């Protein structure tokens, strides 16, 4: 569960993200591909190379719904119903690979966001991360 | 692939008192009605919504004695799984797609299988070397993943 | 989240292993230790041979907390809400471990109940022990 | 470790700048920040009850220095890290009983901290190299449990 620290940490950390959430959405993508490529088994009808504009417009894609949950922070599973309905019942990832993307967007924000950075944001965004994921997953059975 | 040559004789041993065509149509109909995440590969299978759909429909009996057979031959060659389900690996990510989670959920399933098959004689040691060798299946069929 | 249906289906099935609890408890745990032998770091205290008298001992009392959790199936998270704090702050097991010893009791479920193990009570089991785990390890951070 | 030449160079080249003593104590500091349960193996080091607390601690960034400097040597040894880390694979699980699960952790925390460092350096490419030498020091050092 997010503590109010948590929320504040990440609203901060996610604020100066600011007009590059797009970028560092599609950096995040891209890192996933390359470092975990069982994940590319989930996108076989994207061009996967690097800059494609499949990867850039999933890219903003992804962050617009960040920053829609830190913005619903505090009622996550409702602001998130309808994706957490297209993943259980349409997509169907595997779990574990929010995991992976999750990881990958902490890598993209630590090499961008230097100052920002701290051990305890780091523990806010990856709490975060970990409740996103549970709420996209929990329609799955 | 650490198996000690008692634990391979333990695997030999029972697998050789399975019925593969049966015991295929479970694990797959079985991982399907469990895990109905799996059931993304399979749309043209047909009716999946309920248990009794799953478990009785051909086409999953029918590819569940494929995937079985495959497995078996992989038994054979327990000294080279890697080379043994090299094409097979590269067809399920080129071709099919499938992120090989999916092959240690398969081996999980195949294990509540075999234990809910043979009972008393699917012994915690016995299980033991069956977990490594489902382990070194779903890494084999990974393996050519690119 | 639990149906009505997967309610049944554990009701039933747990009903069945009545007072055999304690025993496959036990057997639970030394499959889970021989297939899987990281676990046994979480136990040096104990002795781990065959018949141990601690890992009958330890058997009982998973067991009973699942029975308990059977009882409570409308209302787990309070009813278990001790072990999820001792789990969380002394012991401080990693998460991956339960979905180790959650595959090892079904697996001893398998091996004893034959008739009542279908194909939809092993999915409502299945869930079932997944919200278990996620209950005792719901407040680690 | 199926490491490429182009892969191997990468993981070398941005070694060669890292402060092994400043990003040993800040990797174990947000492990045990990040992951508090990981604080299970450390109750001797002192106060760790927040994040201000354990980053200062001194035992904790001397112990980080140590994990970093057995790391760094084993990257001397890529061909052969089962090998370079046998001893500690047995030490880690016969005298501190840790479960190998924590060295991913570690890893990943490890990952996050060079980025955070070298920044723009840390290009999607050299992550990915980095990725798979913190999973072959993890698979190494949990070779030896029994
Ligand atoms: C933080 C976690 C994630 C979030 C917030 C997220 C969010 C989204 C969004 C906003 C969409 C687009 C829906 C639309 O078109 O309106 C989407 C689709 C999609 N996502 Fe997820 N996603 C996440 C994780 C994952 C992961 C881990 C995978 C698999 C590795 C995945 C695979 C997909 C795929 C394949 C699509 C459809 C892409 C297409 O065909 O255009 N997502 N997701
Ligand atoms: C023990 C692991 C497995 C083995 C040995 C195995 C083996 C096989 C074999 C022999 C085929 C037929 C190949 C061909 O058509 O040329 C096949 C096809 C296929 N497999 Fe796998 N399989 C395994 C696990 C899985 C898993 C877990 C899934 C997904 C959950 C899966 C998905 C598929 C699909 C979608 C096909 C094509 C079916 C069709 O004809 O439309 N497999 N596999
Ligand atoms: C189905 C999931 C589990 C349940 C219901 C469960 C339940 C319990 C119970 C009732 C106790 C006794 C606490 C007391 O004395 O009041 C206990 C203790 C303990 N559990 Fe968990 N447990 C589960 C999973 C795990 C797993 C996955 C691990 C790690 C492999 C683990 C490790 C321990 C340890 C080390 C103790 C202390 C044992 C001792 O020193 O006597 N548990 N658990
Ligand atoms: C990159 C992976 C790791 C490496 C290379 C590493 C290396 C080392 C080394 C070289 C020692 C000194 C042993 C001696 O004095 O002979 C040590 C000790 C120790 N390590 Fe690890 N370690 C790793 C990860 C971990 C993690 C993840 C944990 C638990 C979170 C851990 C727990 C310990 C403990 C408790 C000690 C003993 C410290 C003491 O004397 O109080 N290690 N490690």
């Amino acid at each position: 569960v997010l503590s109010p620290a948590d929320k504040t940490n990440v609203k901060a950390a996610w604020g100066k993200v600011g007009a590059h959430a797009g970028e560092y959405g599609a950096e995040a993508l891209e890192r996933m591909f390359l470092s975990f490529p069982t994940t590319k088994t989930y996108f076989p009808h994207f061009d996967l190379s690097h800059g494609s504009a499949q990867v850039k417009g999933h890219g903003k894609k992804v962050a617009d719904a960040l920053t829609n949950a830190v913005a619903h922070v505090d009622d996550m599973p409702n602001a998130l119903s309808a994706l957490s309905d297209l993943h259980a019942h349409k997509l169907r990832v595997d779990p574990v690979n929010f995991k992976l993307l999750s990881h990958c967007l902490l890598v993209t924000l630590a090499a961008h966001l230097p100052a920002e950075f701290t051990p305890a944001v780091h523990a806010s965004l990856d709490k975060f991360l970990a409740s996103v994921s549970t709420v996209l997953t929990s329609k799955y059975r | 692939m650490h198996l000690t040559p008692e634990e391979k004789s333990a695997v030999t041993a029972l697998w050789g008192k399975v019925n593969v065509d049966e015991v295929g149509g479970e694990a797959l109909g079985r991982l399907l009605v469990v895990y109905p995440a799996t059931q993304r590969f399979f749309e043209s299978f047909g009716d999946l919504s309920t248990p009794d759909a799953v478990m009785g429909n051909p086409k999953v009996k029918a590819h569940g004695k494929k995937v079985l057979g495959a497995f078996s031959d992989g038994l054979a060659h327990l000294d080279n799984l890697k080379g043994t389900f090299a094409t097979l690996s590269e067809l399920h990510c080129d071709k099919l797609h499938v992120d090989p989670e999916n092959f240690r959920l398969l081996g999980n399933v195949l294990v509540c299988v075999l234990a809910h098959h043979f009972g008393k004689e699917f012994t915690p040691p016995v299980q033991a070397a069956y977990q490594k060798v489902v382990a070194g299946v779903a890494n084999a069929l990974a393996h050519k993943y690119h």
